[PDB]
């Protein structure tokens, strides 16, 4: 009863590099959209980035210019490469996807747990 | 790719001939009313072209 995953974070400074791994099991079949989110301590969950079912990508204003989201050609494991890290990036990432239920193949939306990064 | 052009893609009923409909209510998919909130069990009744 695990439907998604978030991992690939770490403890690297401002300006460091590392790769994220949002592993979607059957989103190619599901064909629903994907969003990267983050949360900061003491503040509510904030939007980060979006990728649609056709490959159109969009980035937040505080992240535009350095973040690179990309979707696999096969075996859905969507990457959010981060580069040129800044101290404002200390937060916890999370994923979101939609799955079949009642036949209609998005209705049940489901979130992963999330993985935190502390930027020095 | 131009994105202006749009079309309805989620409506609770079929169209009788020569009937226009330009309402903008989020289509409810689940059993909980949308109340103007898109997301879970709620989809926007329109979709654009690229």
């Amino acid at each position: 009863q695990v439907k998604l995953e978030e991992s690939g974070g770490g403890s690297v400074q401002a300006g460091g590099s590392l790769r994220l791994i949002c592993t979607a099991p059957g989103l190619t079949h599901n064909n629903c959209g994907l969003d990267w989110y983050r949360r900061a301590p003491g503040k509510e969950r904030e939007f980060v980035s979006s990728i649609s079912a056709d490959g159109t990508t969009s980035y937040a204003d505080s992240v535009k210019g350095r973040f690179t989201i990309s979707k696999d050609k096969v075996e859905d494991t969507v990457y959010l490469q981060m580069n040129s890290l800044k101290p404002e990036d200390t937060a916890i990432y999370s994923c979101k996807t939609a799955f079949p239920y009642f036949g209609n193949s998005c209705v049940l939306d489901y979130w992963g747990q999330g993985t935190s990064v502390t930027v020095s | 790719g131009n994105y202006n052009y749009l079309y309805r893609l989620f409506r609770k009923s079929n169209l009788k001939p020569f009937e226009r409909d330009i309402s903008t209510e989020i289509y409810q998919a689940g059993s909980t009313p949308c109340n103007g909130v898109e997301g879970f069990n709620c989809y926007f009744p329109l979709q654009s072209y690229g």
